[PDB]
């Protein structure tokens, strides 16, 4: 029956608003708790706050209360999330979900969003530069790329074209101050191929239509 | 999968007077049923002898609204503004005469006194003014 | 408001082995706790309610159980998909909702020591007046694992980060990369750049260095 459809994905630039929609195709949540959680990327399920209606109330969590404004409209069967004065710490996923819990005993019939991902930068759209992680000067060596300073994800890292795939390693991206994401791909290979071999890792940056080949050999 | 809960009837009262009144009560065991309905066990307390209940809830189309005794009993089980309590409100015809009645259910046994003041004032309201019974809990009956 | 503490925080288990998650309350959740998995990068998925209750489709496997402050999921016998994170939650008409930090299954395997390997940065890099330093730890197991930067015997702090791999499909390993950023001006400042490991596998911390040149 009753489905829960999100706003989209949202980029905001620190000091702004951002106020995600939850609209209820079918059912009401005039009894049912509509309730909004987050999840900081690689962190935990952190729930914000929500609509009781046995209380008549909005609750929310210590942690998000002032910052954040719950409301809902019945007329368009929407509920919405708006918080205030992102920092870079609040770029997250936003779920909304309908909790089946009026009746005294039920069948647990839980509703959730989609989620909605905010990133919170003040940077727009850049492809990466890629920098070698050059093989040290038979045994096994490691080599690499630095996939550097791109906005927005994804970034798509394979080596020598998909040829490549056993023994890499490509880490996830981490945010950094700049607002700007970094990523770094690496592999092991055999020693003795360092001559023979070229290692060549190929950087994908679809929102910038990037594509960089970086050659990966010893330094000079 | 036997979907289920486990309350505890904590108070009590009525329209018509029925001094007939349990000394101690079993843990309510509810249980979800196929065709959407939903069973209700209880033991009571009286006169050394122990009364075994069952009741079948039929849902209806509205939450939280049951029916009972093949259609000729109408219950409702709503959620109390106070944390982990339900107040039931049932009315209509029992054993041919009719009779309205009222339950504090609780999750703890433990009398709590917000809960208690919220089902006077349901009780109240509704016109219930007879003596509200608080009940005894204990584990199992026996003769 | 209260609080869910789920320890352990990670359980190591083999595949068919049972699992026993716990969470337990700062005071008494009469039968409202709610269990949920979540798979890496995925949406979070219903397991119980009303901390006994299993939700629609969900595998006999998934049992809960408990009232008042603690609380358990029993998984009977793990299989391959059951390996993620599982957190309780405050499930309710009264706030508050509040999570439990969660607990990840993982699988078990024999320890295994990281492979350490540093990169200087590249000449090309330094024009843009910053220079990122890696280090690379290769295939562990267990994940704890503790980098130190040294500078010229300098321990830096505060200039760092680190990313780590999900546990590999074949090797159970996990890999990690601490990246150092610092001025160019900065790095070419000293020689001596180092990269210090310590890990249950190894009897002796691990340092891997490069002079600048």
């Amino acid at each position: 029956q009753v489905q829960l459809v999100q706003s989209g994905a949202e980029v905001q630039k620190p000091g702004s608003s951002v106020k995600v929609s939850c609209k209820a195709s079918g059912g009401t949540f005039s009894r049912y708790p509509l309730i909004w959680v987050r999840q900081t990327p690689g962190q935990g399920l952190e729930w914000m706050g929500g609509i009781f209606p046995v209380i008549g109330r909005t609750n929310y969590a210590e942690k998000f209360q002032g910052r954040v404004t719950i409301t809902a409209d019945e007329s368009t069967s929407t509920a919405y999330m708006e918080l205030n004065s992102l920092t870079s710490e609040d770029t997250a996923v936003y779920y909304c979900a309908r909790l089946d819990t009026y009746e005294i005993l039920g069948y647990g019939t839980d509703v959730w969003g989609q989620g909605t991902t905010v990133t919170v930068s003040s940077a727009s759209t850049k492809g990466p530069s890629v920098f070698p992680l050059a093989p040290s000067s038979g045994g096994t060596a490691a080599l690499g790329c630095l996939v550097k300073d791109y906005f927005p994800e994804p970034v798509t890292v394979s080596w020598n074209s998909g040829a490549l795939t056993s023994g890499v390693h490509t880490f996830p991206a981490v945010l950094q101050s700049s607002g700007l994401y970094s990523l770094s791909s690496v592999v092991t290979v055999p020693s003795s191929s360092l001559g023979t071999q070229t290692y060549i890792c190929n950087v994908n940056h679809k929102p910038s239509n990037t594509k960089v080949d970086k050659k990966v050999e010893p330094k000079s | 999968v036997a979907v289920s809960g486990k309350w505890y009837l904590k108070a009590m009262t009525a329209d018509q007077e029925v001094p007939e009144k349990p000394d101690s009560v079993t843990p309510m065991i509810l249980k979800a049923q196929k065709g959407g309905n939903l069973e209700a066990k209880i033991t009571m307390l009286t006169n050394g002898q122990c009364q075994n209940i069952t009741v079948v809830l039929h849902k209806t189309s509205e939450p939280g609204k049951y029916t009972a005794y093949e259609g000729q009993r109408v219950v409702f089980i709503q959620p109390s503004p106070v944390r982990d309590h339900y107040i039931l409100y049932s009315e209509g015809e029992l054993h041919g005469r009719q009779i309205r009645m009222a339950k504090l259910l609780g999750r703890d046994p433990e009398q709590s006194q917000e809960a208690l003041e919220d089902f006077r004032e349901f009780s109240r309201a509704k016109g219930l003014n007879q003596e509200i019974l608080e009940l005894a809990q204990s584990e199992t009956c026996s003769p | 408001e209260i609080v869910l503490t789920q320890s352990p925080a990670t359980l190591s288990l083999s595949p068919g082995e049972r699992a026993t998650l716990s969470c337990r309350a700062s005071e008494s959740v009469s039968s409202s706790v709610a269990w949920y998995q979540q798979k890496f990068g995925q949406a979070p998925r219903l397991l119980i309610y009303d901390a006994s209750n299993r939700a629609t489709g969900i595998p006999a496997r998934f049992s809960g159980s408990g009232s008042g402050t603690d609380f358990t999921l029993t998984i009977s016998s793990l299989e391959p998909e059951d390996f993620a994170v599982y957190y309780c939650q405050l499930r309710s008409n009264w706030p508050p909702l509040t999570f439990g930090g969660g607990t990840k299954v993982q699988i078990k395997r024999t320890v295994a020591a990281p492979s350490v390997f540093i990169f200087p940065p590249s000449d090309e890099q330094l024009k843009s007046g910053t220079a990122s330093v890696v280090c690379l730890l290769n295939n562990f197991y267990p994940r704890e694992a503790k980098v130190q930067w040294k500078v010229d015997n300098a321990l830096q702090s505060g200039n760092s980060q680190e990313s780590v791999t999900e546990q590999d499909s074949k090797d159970s390993t996990y890999s990690l990369s601490s990246t150092l950023t610092l001025s160019k001006a900065d790095y070419e400042k000293h020689k001596v750049y180092a990269c210090e490991v310590t890990h249950q596998g190894l009897s002796s911390p691990v340092t891997k260095s490069f002079n600048r040149g």
